[PDB]
RNA sequence: CCUAUGCAGCUUUAGGGCAGGUUAUUAUUCAAUAAACUACCUUUUUUCUGGGACGGACGCUCUUAUUAAAGAAACAAGAGUGAGCAAUGGUUUUUACUAAUUAUAAAAAAGAAAAGCUUAACUGCAAUACAAACAAUUAAAGCAGGGGCAUUGUCGGCAAUAAUGCAUUGAAGAAAUA
């Protein structure tokens, strides 16, 4: 990643090593039945709305909408 | 009876009836039949466990 | 091979002798997906010999 | 098992390939036994080729 | 119809039975089950202002012997149990001794019990035995807390069941009744303040006449489970009902059947008891008690604990693995005991000339780690026989009992 | 509980009048199983959920009663009236339940009604025979 | 991190491979555990084992 | 008058919803579902611009003026394009030929046409450079495998400069796990 790009985000505290995060559940012998759930697929959709979503994709902060009534 | 959603009821008969049994007999009829005719009348009783050992 | 409670039984057997617990079991045997990475089932008290 | 089907079905395949390709190289080859352009002496041996090879083709498909 | 659309029913789940807390009665029945489901004196006071005159016998009785039960003690003298839940018989704490009730609830309790007196007398003469029971097992109740000095119906309550030979028990008896009554009378006596000279002979003379011709003459005993027969011997017990022993060895048997039942609060009572009545020759009896402790023993508190080493003392009845059980669960709760009770209960140990390690060397410990000590004439005594009569020696109980010593003379009074 | 308050409070501001003129009914008749539901709808191309309330269909039914002689006026819905006809009868559903559950001013009266009446015919008949 | 309206950085594809599940164990050199022999810190004459 | 992270009211054959009534279907002795009509709720309705509206325009190539290194803007000017080809690709032989493209002084050991055989319009990698805010975009010696035409040279599409679209979501062939 270029280097202007790479900084901020190691300046926010990025660190990760692999594409995923391990799963405890297979290493052998460590196999707990209660915590139980099978695998999803990852989402790659980000969350680009202005109202609720990730300040880092959006200028400013935008006003919630109405509840229905 | 079962899956009737209150239509049909199981009916235990005190008197020889017409049509819906003798007396003695554990039969299955219209919930309205029951409730209108053969109840108020007095021919037949719910088959209830305790209603099955003492008449049925 | 060993388990979760087996590990702890063998790394702090005196967490169990001091409460007057018994120590944990073994396991009887590992799961066949496994073969190829395990050669025995480890022995909560481990034998030790001579070199 | 289903490996093994796997391996049946391409040694199967690879067995008949080469009548296969036999009959790719025949289908495109000029017979001149069946040629009546040439009586005419009228079109070039390129404009033979693709009015017999064409008609040819196409008919088996 | 571009945006799809999904359907959930959501079924809003709500109690069996319904708790009668804001809704107001409109019917004979309705009242009754406001009155007896009641959470607060609030709600009490509240249906009887304003259904006075809407009463009955049922309705006074009942709220007579609901009333004990919201009466609630002050949070400084409860200890809450370790993720223990409301049971049968097991509550989630264990009261220190002499408990004393909620400042603010004692005037309430007082002025309504008082109204509930004032119209009850018409109805004395429409109860039946068990309403009698619970009658006299709420007052009981109701002196033990601070709210009655006495029964005024007592009178009228013992001449009814004692008319015709106990001929209204000999049709409308249970299990409950007899135990309801001897407990309830016990407590009227024992209580608070000691007793009248004229109150305490007419409870012990009913209280025997009762025992003979109902239970063991016409064998009412049958009707009676371990907990019943357990508390009527805590009854007998407090009365100091010491001259008939038939009685007493036909409960010990009922007690013995079921004693699986039995919790560690209702062992311990039964030591108590006996030990009170000076009946020790049931060894097979201690035995069968002493074996319920080995797997009840999280139920254990600091009043078990005195009480059975006290009681085994008494009867000299010593179980080396009852001992040992005490002992140990002695030794931790050691903040809990005050110095009284903890010196009582080294007491207890140098009797049966039992020495535990655990529990003296815990004591030594603390006794030597607090920099000034006093110890008091009442109970100075106890704790130098305790190290003597154990066997306690040059170690460092020498060390304790010095400055024992030292301790007691610095006052000298 | 704690989570039906919550429910309740995201119904749709017309949703929590109809709800409060349902639960205003109880007295006035035989609630038995009466329970509520409550609809909720979500969408695929967006988040969000409306909240709305089911209504209740009332019946209108006269049931025989052998202690009272008498025909009964009721309003029930279908499934109070299944469980009365499995249980034994309107006679069976009085005597075999307590106040507590009956939830309601008009079930309660009529309860009340029938213990007494029969404590009255059993007393007289028990000492005839 | 706001660049203006581009949104450079989600320009490019995910990946989704899980990795080992032997990440999570601790790796022991055996160079290292020479080095505690030597000096002195393990007994070579007899069977090592974790604990 | 113009400019906003703009606000509000009103309108409709702008998008979505069903939550009152009517209507349709179905079910129990005041009910459930809804691409309909009325009522109601909520949301959207670019920018550039010799001020704004109206009109026009938004990607990618060639050429003209700002000289003969490169680069260089305006609602400046003059022309193309959102493809085609199973040969119009690859490679050998022959010779009275040396053209054409949207536009253009490309090119003779080179091309075009004619005749023959073919599928490199490949699989897995790649030193070093051009360009460039970044993303991407451009040229490419060389190594291994299987091939084509020659018989030891060339082929990783087309004389060259345009014929295009990130991520997400969805789908297909195969393979590895669980
Ligand atoms: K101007
Ligand atoms: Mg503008
Ligand atoms: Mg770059
Ligand atoms: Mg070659
Ligand atoms: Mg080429």
């Amino acid at each position: 990643l270029h280097k202007a790009y790479a900084k901020k985000l190691l300046k926010l505290g990025f660190k990760r090593r692999f594409w995923t995060d391990p799963d405890p559940q297979m290493v052998p012998g460590f196999f707990d039945p209660s915590k139980y759930k099978p695998r999803e697929r990852l989402n790659g959709k980000p969350n680009l709305r202005p109202d609720i979503g990730c300040p880092a994709l959006r200028q400013s902060q935008r006003p919630l909408k109405k509840l229905p009534r | 009876v079962e899956e009737s959603n209150g239509k049909l009821v199981k009916i235990v008969l005190l008197d020889d009836v017409d049509r819906v049994g003798q007396q003695g007999q554990t039969v299955v009829v219209k919930a309205g039949l029951m409730r209108h005719l053969l109840f108020p009348e007095g021919k037949a009783l719910y088959a209830t466990p305790e209603n099955e050992a003492k008449y049925s | 091979y060993y388990t979760k409670d087996g590990l702890e039984g063998l790394l702090f057997p005196k967490r169990f002798t001091d409460k007057n617990l018994p120590l944990p079991r073994p396991a009887v045997a590992w799961h066949p997906k496994f073969d190829g990475k395990f050669d025995a089932v480890g022995q909560i008290p481990p034998v030790y010999e001579a070199v | 098992e289903k490996r093994t089907k796997r391996a049946k079905e391409i040694n199967d395949a690879l067995a008949k390939m080469p009548q296969l390709i036999a009959d790719y190289k025949a289908a495109r080859k000029i017979d001149w036994a069946e040629v009546s352009i040439i009586d005419k002496l009228t079109l070039s041996k390129k404009q033979i080729r693709e009015k017999y090879v064409k008609r040819r083709l196409m008919k088996q498909n | 119809y571009r945006n799809k659309v999904t359907i959930e029913y959501i079924k809003l789940k709500e109690p069996e039975n319904d708790d009668y807390a804001t809704r107001d009665p409109t019917n004979y029945a309705q009242l009754l089950g406001a009155i007896s489901i009641s959470r607060h004196l609030d709600r009490t006071t509240y249906l009887y202002e304003t259904f006075k005159d809407k009463f009955d016998t049922i309705h006074y009785v009942t709220a007579l012997t609901k009333l004990p039960g919201l009466v609630h003690y002050r949070g400084a003298d409860l200890v809450m149990r370790d993720g223990v839940q409301w049971s049968e018989g097991v509550k989630p704490f264990w009261q220190k001794p002499n408990a004393q009730p909620r400042k603010h609830l004692l005037p309430k309790a007082q002025g309504l019990l008082s109204k509930l007196e004032e119209q009850f007398p018409p109805h004395l003469n429409n109860l039946f035995p068990r309403q009698t029971a619970n009658l006299i097992w709420a007052y009981g109740q109701l002196k033990r807390k601070q709210v009655v000095a006495a029964c005024p119906f007592l009178g009228d309550f013992l001449l009814s069941l004692r008319r015709d030979n106990f001929l209204a028990l000999d049709k409308h008896a249970t299990g409950a009744d007899y135990a309801q009554i001897v407990k309830g009378l016990a407590n009227l006596q024992t209580a608070g303040s000691p007793a009248d000279e004229d109150t305490r002979a007419l409870i012990e003379d009913f209280v025997d006449q009762l025992t003979q011709e109902m239970l063991l003459r016409r064998g009412h005993a049958r009707l009676l489970d371990a907990r019943e027969a357990q508390s009527i011997l805590w009854g007998l017990g407090k009365l100091n009902r010491r001259k008939n022993t038939a009685i007493i060895d036909v409960l010990c048997d009922v007690v013995l059947a079921g004693v699986n039942s039995l919790t560690p609060t209702a062992l311990a009572g039964a030591f108590s008891a006996l030990a009170k009545l000076g009946h020790s020759s049931r060894t097979d009896v201690f035995e069968a008690m002493a074996k319920g402790y080995h797997l009840q023993t999280t139920l254990m508190s600091p009043q078990d604990v005195s009480l059975t080493v006290c009681a085994c003392a008494d009867l000299g009845f010593r179980d080396d693995n009852l001992l040992k059980i005490c002992g140990l669960k002695a030794a931790d709760m050691l903040g809990e005991f005050s110095n009284a009770s903890l010196a009582w209960l080294m007491a207890g140990f140098g009797r049966l000339g039992y020495n535990h390690e655990a529990f003296f060397s815990a004591v030594n410990k603390s006794v030597l780690a607090e920099p000034v000590v006093e110890v008091e004439p009442g109970f100075a005594w106890r704790v130098l026989s305790a190290y003597a009569g154990s066997g306690r020696k040059d170690s460092e109980s020498l060390k304790v009992c010095g400055r024992i010593t030292e301790a007691f003379l610095a006052k000298l009074y | 509980q704690q989570k039906n308050v919550e429910i309740a409070r995201k119904l749709l501001p017309l949703a929590k009048k109809q709800l409060k003129g349902l639960l205003d009914r109880q007295d006035n008749v035989l609630w038995g199983k009466t329970d509520i539901v409550i609809r909720k709808r979500t969408f695929k191309k967006n988040d969000e959920e409306l909240y709305s309330l089911v209504q209740v269909q009332w019946l209108d039914v006269k049931l025989w009663s052998n202690i009272l002689q008498e025909r009964v006026p009721l309003t029930l819905s279908q499934e109070t009236l299944t469980h009365i006809e499995s249980i034994g009868g309107l006679d069976d559903y009085l005597l075999k339940t307590p106040d507590s559950q009956m939830k309601s001013n008009f079930s309660s009266d009529l309860r009340w009604r029938v213990v007494c009446e029969a404590m009255k015919q059993g007393e007289a008949e028990s000492k005839q025979k | 991190l706001y660049d203006g309206g581009q949104l450079g950085l989600v320009k490019f594809p995910v990946t989704r491979q899980i990795p080992s599940y032997e990440v999570l164990y601790n790796q022991l050199g055996v160079s290292k555990l020479v080095e505690f022999i030597q000096l002195g810190l393990l007994d070579h004459t007899k069977t090592i084992t974790m604990k």
